[PDB]
């Protein structure tokens, strides 16, 4: 979280955190109201952003569902799911948090080694992120969606 | 390390469920703690090098310690107690801060009994020091950032024991 | 006065920049795809990672202005060592998450291939990482004059 | 942060290398600001001839913003 | 590297004085193009990747520079193209942020151009590339924004130039 | 400022700036108008404030202006007050750019070596910033009195 | 080159050309002549191997053309034929050779990068160039079949 | 550094073609002069010292720079001339494999001016031990061996003068 | 000890002591009686040594014992005085031993760092070193005078 | 480094002769004035401190290269200031020794000309504070040692210059 | 010379010179006049030293003055007797540093490699010193002798 990161550059540096960490770290507690507004938004409706992503996704790029795709077949079709279900959950947890290190610790350090172990598109799980982005955009709130919006950006720009 | 958010997030992560209604609860009492725990650091980082100072007055000035043959004779020696203190006030900050004593543990006390027993460091007197490093810290800190502090300040005790 | 010293077919194996870096000097006048001596300065490369931290990274972990600038000579093999060893990774991997004498020792064994003699060195670094950082503690190991006729 | 761009000259003086040695024996380097005392006090013990040094980066007498 | 409040505290400091209104009214109007710089620094690195990647679709992909004979022809040559263009995009966002193009000279306009001479990279190419990028980015965050970002990007190009 | 240590962290990393910079970065430029406020405040009134926090700290340890002190006589007792005031300036720097870069390549890398080389207490000189933000305090609102004290302690801190 | 890469290591080590190594290129000068009947074979044979290979490597992954993948339209099917050109002309330069050296200069190093870029699977790649090998093998007697077979399978395992 | 195979390679993928007849050719005449330049290699190597031997006692022995107040004149002095006529030979047993120039240009000649500039060694005088080097090597391999060693020889004296 | 600074050089070097060592080490044992003699007079002189020396240091710079000073009372002074009786008993250790590091090792290494928490003015003490060189070259035979204050010199130097 | 008796060895060597009359009466007069040397020596280190922060003040203290604007307002310059004043004046130390200002060329005078003309440092100042800690260093010493450490600085100006 | 080894060491730890260091400084220079004595009396004697172990060297080994050896003829007895004068000179300068660098940097340093360039045998010029150091110690003091003994042993032993 935010309040690890701030502390691991402090002890890096050897120095106690300095006012521009610690205003950040009462900005962010100030603001954890919104976050946690995020997260109980995410989890509830999160059937339904993984559903709809899920659809989005193989619409845009249908040759994932394909013969031959990653995804083909029933059981790839739910593991896919399972993957954005697992990345939906982490966003939830980046947004909450107010930094993305639980995500990138969970979910983006060795996600290319493990995605071509696999035999996975980390360009189409990238593009099923951008789609979960959206269709939670769409459902919550201009500003509350925009600031959201920017961990689904940072797994995104992570994964692509 | 890991603060207290963090404590929640991987037991969430463990379990492989999103955060639910209790996770949010603790998350919100460490928001509501939060603004506390930034003043309080705010306030050692600006007096960190004076509660080093009364903490050793109060404890080991003028004692065996500091006398011929004790641990703490020679300058060398002091300066050694004295980064130990700096240390220990550092890390019980940071552990205010993140509302988690992980980062103790990690650091701290993962090997320094260990390092004590074969330096012959008098662990004893190093609890003493600590324990007056506590009211020290509550002076300046107030009362329940103060409890805080000794929470953190007992459990560095209890590790060196 | 052997410090130097390569330790053939007994100890492991040392990676130098022997090869003139490609790019070097304009006698290869633009185009030569050919140009040999690239796999020789990307394996010293890959080798001063593995050096530092012992396995090899993930895709996303790699420096990459470092790497380039080593490669183009702009930094000798030192420098981009010591930007390794600085590098906020090597920091969360190896640095934060262990007791501060540990990881000290950690950090000479890997930074000079040799366990400290004891408490002089030990003493040494960590005055280096209560004064000034885990910046400064790596600075020091990596100037340290051992490590500069090692 | 302001950076040095050195060149210099350092020779052997104790044993006779068998291995190319002119990388290390003429060379230019950028070293930092904050790094270019040790690194001209350990050329100069070692007993090397620093042919120029230049500022890179930065300019000169910049009171804030040298980072 | 300079930004516009360090530029601005580093004018005042030379001269010795304290904040006056000449230097008020910058830092006024810096923090009046905040909002819009923070706004298309999120959009910029939402879109990182994309914007690099269709830039080279429409400005050099299927040329005489990806061609055989050209510098853009090897696998690695094509690799460390893409990196200068992510690199180029990345400290524009960095100098769009701080209001100033400093932060380009330290990182990017020390040494390129000589750099590029003697590897014999095409100057212009490169040019056209950058202007590419620019169009992208400024489609994608808006004309004002677009505009302020376009202003670093021209200046790291002709710098280059 | 705040957004150089972020540009000069996102570099490090090789990255661009994470969401959490972002919005700290937003807020501080949101947060400018009052920054902006307390620094005119305290360039308006700094002659006061140095003044109180000079006397102030002569009656608290008047060994300095007594004979064989650092500063002695009404000419080294300027100077004391001197530097004070470009402590101020530091502070107000600090301050207005919202991150204690300026200050540290103004007024506190060195700092100790060319105190021991002039002779002057620096824990004197911490306790004179001490009485500065106090003074400072006193005069301005209480709600930018937090913001200003965050760069005092910080001063504090460092000068100590 | 063999003889480049014997220079290298020798150079590396610090030594002349061993009494092995003069050896063995002696008998790479020697086998000259067969080594290059294979690339001439290669050239002579480029467009049926480049056309069947890329067949048998639409029916083994119909995905990658299917709409939605990268090879798919008429021109990006054109330009990945165009790229197995370009990675058998590579693999004559390598049998030519007689190293992998060229292989991996041209065509090898920032391969991933490059494909990433663009969307290309690499893992279709290393398929492609497979079925490539196993045409070429099927065109070229055993021994020179088995021969170009360690540079295919060299371009195969750096493929993935 | 490229030799002649690696030149033919070079030639033929700049243009973005196959092998053509006249690459095939070249391979074929390297092929054919390999014989002779591996023979030529294998009797330098085995008579490496002994050739700078006569070199160095044809070239620079009984003169001004081996007496005192000559760069050669210390024993370090001697020991490191010994050592740079051995790096001249095995590089330019080097380019002969090779058959071309290059890695002496990467490797040889990189520096090698400025740091005999900087360290004053005597380029006249070191260029003459060079040419001696050529005439005993042309004598010890015969003068078709000789010939090609010898252009090498030449090539790397006039990239030092 | 001399000796042990020789032995630490020679292992350090990898060889035994050099004949220089060993003379030097040859006339330390001759000279013992004399450096005995030094020893037993300021062992003598101690109670007289460093009270002059006090004195002297309180009438240079009164702002010691003035309001606000770091040896402000009776007790503060007293403590001055056992440190520089501490620093005397330093110094006959280290003219008996013929080696400073005796003294460093008790009394130099780090004295910075311990007497900054302190707050005692560094060059204040190193007057009272000074002062306390003078009391015993007074009380002192001119040759060894000399000898002992060349050590004395080297606490000045490395402690101011 | 060169010392007076490896300066005489050195230049004997040269020419190759022995050690003459000369070499002989030189080395003799270096022994005569290696005790005052010791004696300087000590002096000078028992308060090095001393000269420089009284020369900066009897120099460059409270003027305009102190002052804001100026080369050394901010605590970082002065700090680096003072570090070059107290490595010159112990570099003078070590070279008076030694006898010999070879000490001086080959750990001093090697690149800071032009690092301090790169750094926009003024020659003319930073000469007027060495010559300032001359005088105080040729009395804190004494005549004959003084006048030896005066020339060694004096050398350092002139290579400053 | 002790004085550059103690100013080396000094300069490398960043201090003046131990009190030790200069104690060992001085002791090196009233040892000086004996050391030119010394250096005085091989100059003096060079010319009879010289010849007189040339010749004992020569009977010892006539092999190498003899026909087919490297110092046969009179040109070769010569350049044989110019090494022996240059070692002399060697001893010489090192006597009169008190210490062997001089020696190892001017005629100690790579001086296998010179004489296998040159085909002389090692074996031979590590005799020839041997004799010089017999005929020195002959001619000179049994101390001055055992002081000088230890450069032609050091000579003796680098050259086996
Ligand atoms: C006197 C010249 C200066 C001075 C002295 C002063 N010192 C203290 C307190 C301490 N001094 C020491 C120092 C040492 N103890 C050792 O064992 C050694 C080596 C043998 C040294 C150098 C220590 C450890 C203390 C702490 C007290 C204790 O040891 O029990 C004080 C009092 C500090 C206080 O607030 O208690 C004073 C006044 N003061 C001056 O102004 C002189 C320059
Ligand atoms: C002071 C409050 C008490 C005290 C302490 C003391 N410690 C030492 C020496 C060391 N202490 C440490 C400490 C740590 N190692 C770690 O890894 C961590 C952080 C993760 C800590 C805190 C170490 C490493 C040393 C050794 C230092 C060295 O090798 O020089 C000393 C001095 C020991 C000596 O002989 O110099 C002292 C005095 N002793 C007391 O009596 C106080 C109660
Ligand atoms: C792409 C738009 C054009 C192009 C690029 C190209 N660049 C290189 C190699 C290098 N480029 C740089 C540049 C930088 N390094 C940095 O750190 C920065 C930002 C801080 C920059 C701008 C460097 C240092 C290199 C290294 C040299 C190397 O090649 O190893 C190449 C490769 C050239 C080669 O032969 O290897 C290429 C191809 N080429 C084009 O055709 C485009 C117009
Ligand atoms: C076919 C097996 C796969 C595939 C191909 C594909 N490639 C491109 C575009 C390019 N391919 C290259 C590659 C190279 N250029 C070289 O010089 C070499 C080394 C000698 C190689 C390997 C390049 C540079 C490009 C850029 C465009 C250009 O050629 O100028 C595409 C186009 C993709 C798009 O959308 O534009 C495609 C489709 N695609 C697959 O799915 C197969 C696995
Ligand atoms: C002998 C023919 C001449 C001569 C020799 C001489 N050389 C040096 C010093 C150096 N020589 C080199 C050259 C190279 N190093 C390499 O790695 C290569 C490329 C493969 C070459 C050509 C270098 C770099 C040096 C610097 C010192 C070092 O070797 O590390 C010296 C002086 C050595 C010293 O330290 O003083 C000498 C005497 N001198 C002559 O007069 C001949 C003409
Ligand atoms: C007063 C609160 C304390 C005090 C002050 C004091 N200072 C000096 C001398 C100097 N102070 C400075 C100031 C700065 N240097 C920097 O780099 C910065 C920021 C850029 C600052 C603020 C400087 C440059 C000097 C040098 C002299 C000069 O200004 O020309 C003195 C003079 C001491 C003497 O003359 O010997 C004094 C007295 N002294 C105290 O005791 C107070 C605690
Ligand atoms: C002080 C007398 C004057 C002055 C000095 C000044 N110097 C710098 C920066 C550097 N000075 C050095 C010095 C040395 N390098 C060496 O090898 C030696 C001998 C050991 C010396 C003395 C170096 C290396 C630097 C580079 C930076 C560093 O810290 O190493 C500055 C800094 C300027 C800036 O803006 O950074 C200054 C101010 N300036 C004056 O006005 C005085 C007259
Ligand atoms: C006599 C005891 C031994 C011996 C002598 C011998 N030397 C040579 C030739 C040379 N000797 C040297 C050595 C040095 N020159 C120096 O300047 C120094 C530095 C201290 C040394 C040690 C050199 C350089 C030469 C080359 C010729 C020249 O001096 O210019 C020879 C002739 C060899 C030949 O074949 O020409 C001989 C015979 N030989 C022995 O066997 C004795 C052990
Ligand atoms: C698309 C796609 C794929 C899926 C590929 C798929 C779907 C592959 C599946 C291919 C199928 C359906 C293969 C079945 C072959 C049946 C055989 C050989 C039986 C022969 C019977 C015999 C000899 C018996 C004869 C008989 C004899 C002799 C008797 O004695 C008695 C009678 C009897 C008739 C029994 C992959 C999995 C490759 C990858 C992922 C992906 O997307």
């Amino acid at each position: 979280s935010i309040v690890t990161k701030s502390i691991v550059n402090a002890d890096a540096e050897a120095r106690y955190l300095s006012p521009g960490e610690l205003d950040r770290i009462k900005a962010f507690v100030t603001g954890g109201a919104a976050r946690l507004r995020i997260a109980e938004t995410l989890t509830g409706s999160r059937e339904t952003i993984v559903k709809q992503a899920g659809d989005r996704l193989f619409q845009k790029r249908p040759d994932i569902v394909s013969p031959g795709g990653n995804a083909y077949g029933e059981e790839m079709t739910a593991t896919c799911l399972r993957d954005m279900d697992y990345y939906l959950r982490l966003v939830t947890y980046g947004v909450v948090s107010g930094d993305v290190t639980p995500i990138e610790e969970i979910g983006l350090v060795g996600v290319r080694e493990m995605y071509r172990s696999l035999g996975t598109p980390i360009e189409a799980v990238a593009q099923s992120v951008r789609e979960m982005k959206e269709v939670a955009s769409g459902l919550m709130s201009s500003d509350d969606a925009a600031e959201a919006s920017a961990y689904f950006d940072f797994v995104i720009g992570k994964m692509s | 390390m890991q603060d207290a958010i963090t404590a929640v997030i991987n037991s969430a992560d463990v379990q492989g469920k999103y955060l639910d209604g209790a996770a949010m609860d603790k998350l919100k009492s460490y928001f509501a703690s939060g603004e506390l725990r930034v003043r309080a650091a705010s306030v050692i980082s600006a007096n960190a090098a004076t509660i080093v100072k009364e903490a050793v007055a109060k404890s080991l000035l003028y004692s065996d310690v500091t006398r011929p043959g004790g641990n703490m004779y020679t300058t060398r020696r002091y300066a050694a107690c004295i980064r130990d203190l700096d240390y220990y006030l550092r890390y019980a900050t940071y552990a205010m801060l993140a509302g988690d004593a992980s980062i103790l543990d990690e650091r701290v006390l993962n090997g320094l009994k260990e390092t004590y027993n074969s330096l012959g460091v008098p662990i004893s007197s190093t609890v003493q020091a600590i324990q007056a490093i506590k009211e020290v810290t509550a002076s300046l800190v107030g009362a329940d950032a103060g409890k805080e502090m000794g929470v953190y300040l007992d459990y560095i005790c209890s590790g060196l024991s | 006065s052997a410090v130097g010293e390569f330790p053939g077919s007994l100890g492991a194996k040392v990676f130098r920049l022997n090869g003139g870096l490609p790019g070097a000097k304009v006698g290869k006048n633009t185009g030569t795809s050919v140009k040999f001596g690239e796999s020789s300065t990307q394996a010293l490369i890959r080798a001063a990672y593995r050096q530092v931290f012992g396995r090899d990274l993930y895709e996303g972990q790699r420096l990459s202005v470092a790497e380039i600038q080593l490669e183009n000579g702009d930094i000798s093999v030192r420098e981009f060592i010591k930007r390794l060893a600085k590098s906020e990774l090597f920091l969360k991997l190896y640095w934060a998450p262990h007791y501060v004498c540990k990881a000290i020792e950690y950090m000479h064994r890997r930074l000079l291939g040799r366990p400290t003699y004891g408490r002089q060195e030990m003493n040494q670094y960590f005055d280096i990482a209560s004064k000034q950082g885990f910046y400064a503690v790596v600075e020091a190991m990596i100037d340290s004059k051992e490590y500069s006729d090692a | 942060m302001r950076m040095f761009r050195i060149t210099a000259c350092v020779p052997s003086q104790t044993r006779i290398r068998t291995q190319r040695e002119l990388q290390n024996t003429y060379f230019t380097k950028l070293v930092p600001y904050d790094n270019w005392f040790r690194e001209q006090q350990r050329i100069m013990k070692m007993g090397g001839k620093i042919v120029k040094v230049e500022l890179a980066t930065g300019r000169p007498g910049t009171n804030a913003g040298l980072a």
